[PDB]
């Protein structure tokens, strides 16, 4: 008679093993299943062509822990790779409230870690961004960021790590999204209590502090027009992304954070809270136009990475559209600015992409609209060597040469900055925009 | 977007697999 032994059953099989009566057969086969599907691409495809995805999702409403965490586990593998489809099959097989009934149920970290990563995992997915707004939002929020929190302390840091992940991802687009974001109880006080308390501990480098500050910088995109009644008692909700508070904190992880996320991030919460025009903007605006700010934020232009150069350039631009000690901006963005265009000894410059340069002249050009010291600032730095050298550059393409012809007839505005170029032999229509 | 909950290995009884 037949022992048991080491064979392995094919895909089919384990899928049918599924639906076996004995839950420890389900248990080990969704358990053995999720070993086969990591890493391993094909494998999950083929799953979701066996229709196992459906079955998977079913299992999430046993009610044996070794099932629906079993079950968990194979669908968080599933949920993540290249193949789009398996994540979208998920979505259509109402796996994303399916998540959301167990979370509710949930008790222990080890599920809700589970459940909360493969939500993770979902929320990349641009059509299923909504589906999880509109169905797990609020399960999210008071099941796991408010009472993991510590607000009113911090611990489950993975879980809220997949979490705030997960909802930074979900809002990264759509007004709606970051509209229902906003209004959630709790939610925007709950992530700023969380930076805060990680920053209490040194800690300004997690990829929790990161998600959280990721997600902040999405829920201030456009918050002057999206706040309900927009038409500007202790502050409380949405209004909290524009109190003080929260702008020291961006400031504080400009000089504390050493990962490019975080500092893209803060620089980019900061820009989007200057961008519009209203009360709260000014304030903000004029409080960052100090000596310590301006210095924290204009640092990050010697940043080696690219993407955190363009964030302070950003961040520096919209400061410089009202600013009024003309001589600070200048003395702060200047220098860094223009180390940071091509044309120089500065290798790097001469790497950044388009955008990076097109983004650092528009800032330059905005910086020196009506600020001859800043403009006087540009030639001592030798920034007329460079904009001259974009300008007439035969590979650039016509975007860059245009940004760089803007600045300088910005530039030629001035007459005290005018006749030592035309010392030089150059005129006027040298630099024309087109 | 990052794929953040990322994949993990698991453990199972293949000889209860049938």
């Amino acid at each position: 008679p037949p022992p048991p032994n080491w064979r392995q059953p094919e895909l089919p099989e384990v899928i049918a093993m599924l639906g076996f009566r004995l839950d420890a057969v389900k248990s080990n086969a969704a358990a053995y299943l999720q070993h086969l599907c990591y890493r391993n691409d094909k494998v999950k495809t083929d799953v979701r062509k066996l229709k196992g995805i459906p079955v998977l999702v079913g299992l999430l409403d046993h009610p044996k822990k070794e099932v629906h965490l079993g079950a968990c586990g194979a669908l968080k593998n599933i949920s993540f790779g290249r193949d789009q489809d398996n994540k979208i099959a998920i979505k259509n097989c109402d796996g994303v409230p399916a998540l959301v009934r167990l979370l509710r149920k949930a008790r222990d970290m080890d599920l809700t870690e589970v459940i909360t990563g493969t939500l993770w995992n979902l929320s990349s997915h641009d059509s299923i961004k909504m589906e999880i707004v509109d169905h797990a939002l609020h399960a999210l929020t008071d099941e796991v960021i408010i009472p993991h929190s510590g607000w009113e302390h911090i611990e489950w840091e993975s879980v809220l790590t997949n979490t705030a992940g997960c909802l930074r991802n979900v809002s990264s687009e759509r007004s709606e999204a970051r509209r229902k974001l906003r209004e959630c109880d709790g939610l925007v006080d709950a992530l700023i209590f969380i930076v805060q308390a990680e920053i209490g501990q040194k800690d300004s480098d997690s990829k929790l502090v990161e998600n959280c500050v990721c997600l902040l910088r999405n829920l201030s995109y456009q918050v002057h027009r999206e706040i309900p009644q927009a038409e500007r008692s202790p502050a409380r909700g949405y209004e909290l992304l524009f109190q003080p508070e929260v702008v020291r904190i961006y400031i504080s992880l400009l000089k504390e954070s050493k990962t490019p996320a975080i500092l893209e991030a803060s620089a980019g919460a900061i820009q989007n809270l200057c961008a519009g025009r209203w009360t709260y903007g000014r304030y903000i605006r004029s409080a960052l136009r100090q000596e310590k700010a301006l210095s924290a934020i204009a640092d990050l232009l010697t940043n080696e990475h690219e993407r955190v150069v363009k964030a302070a350039s950003g961040a520096l631009r919209n400061l410089a559209v009202d600013a009024r000690n003309k001589e600070l901006i200048g003395k702060h963005a200047i220098p860094n600015l223009v180390k940071n265009l091509p044309g120089g000894q500065q290798n790097s410059s001469w790497n950044f992409s388009e955008d990076t340069v097109i983004s650092i002249l528009n800032t330059i050009n905005e910086v020196i609209a009506e600020n001859l010291e800043a403009a006087k600032k540009l030639r001592e730095t030798q920034g007329i060597e460079k904009l001259v050298l974009i300008n007439k550059s035969g590979n650039r393409s016509e975007k860059e040469v245009r940004a760089a012809a803007l600045v300088l007839q910005t530039i030629w505005g001035y007459k005290e900055l005018r006749k030592p170029l035309e010392k030089e032999g150059w005129k006027k229509s040298d630099f024309q925009v087109n | 977007d990052e794929e953040g909950g990322g994949e993990e290995d698991q453990d199972f009884d293949l000889s209860q697999l049938h």
